[PDB]
């Protein structure tokens, strides 16, 4: 889901 | 020998100082110098090293002008490398330890022993190569950004733009070498050789798939491999 690395990458 | 365009010293500054705000720690000063109760206590320490990797990223603008669908694709494939690279420039040859995260010193042993397997060897010996190279942090960054921007990575959906980045990064960064004129022969066609080694360890991605329970295992590892 890289629902983690979202969060991270879109602030 | 052609040198860095003005251009080229502004992508310099700006990947060079992307990489020493998101590198832990001269501050050798914080060193430790210290099975899935090895591996445990060892991924428990990736969570902030894989964050760094994100945060480098993150402040390379033309990374921040790709759809985040992209961004995942990419910072799944070159976190290991990153890490690998970062660590392996941490060597010292009179303990023979890396020095992971802000100053944790590992040993070959310890690292096969946290997963890691051939890996751990590969990493070494990169490092123990990498001693003569004698990299300066815009060295590492810009590998850190070839690494990156690679566009032979699957689902990608901007293969065009993403290539054309790597392109610049690689030309600004033969210039640099060609500028600072290192003692060693061959010097650029060494380091193509170091981002194969470097690719080569993080190809080595199902060697986890394998040795996969889930649960026990940090979530931000889970989400890259
Ligand atoms: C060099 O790898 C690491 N670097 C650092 C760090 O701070 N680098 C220095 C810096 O960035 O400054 C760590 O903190 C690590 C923590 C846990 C860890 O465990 C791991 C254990 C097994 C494992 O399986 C594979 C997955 C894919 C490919 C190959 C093996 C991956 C990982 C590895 C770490």
């Amino acid at each position: 889901e890289n629902a983690l690395l979202r969060y991270l990458l879109d602030k | 020998k052609p040198e860095p365009t003005d251009e080229e010293w502004e992508l310099i500054k700006t990947v060079t100082e992307a990489h020493v705000a998101t590198n832990a720690q001269s501050h050798k000063q914080k060193r430790k110098f210290l099975d899935l109760e090895a591996f445990s206590h060892f991924t428990k320490i990736i969570t902030p090293a894989i964050t760094r990797v994100v945060d480098f990223a993150k402040k390379l603008p033309m990374f921040c002008e790709l759809p985040c669908e992209d961004q995942i694709i990419l910072l799944k494939g070159c976190c290991m490398e990153i890490m690998s690279l970062r660590a392996a420039v941490r060597y010292d040859p009179e303990s023979e330890t890396l020095t992971l995260n802000g100053e944790m010193a590992v040993t070959r042993g310890q690292l096969k022993n946290g997963g890691l397997g051939v890996v751990s060897d590969a990493i070494f010996d990169l490092g123990m190569s990498l001693s003569s190279f004698n990299l300066d942090d815009t060295e590492v960054a810009l590998l850190q950004a070839v690494l990156l921007m690679s566009s032979d990575r699957p689902g990608l959906a901007c293969v065009e733009r993403i290539e054309k980045y790597q392109d610049s990064f690689l030309l600004a960064f033969e210039h640099y070498i060609n500028y600072r004129k290192h003692h060693v022969t061959h010097f650029w066609p060494k380091l193509l050789m170091k981002v194969t080694d470097l690719r080569m360890i993080g190809a080595c991605h199902a060697s986890f798939l394998h040795m996969k329970p889930t649960e026990l295992f940090p979530p931000l590892f889970l989400e890259v491999f």
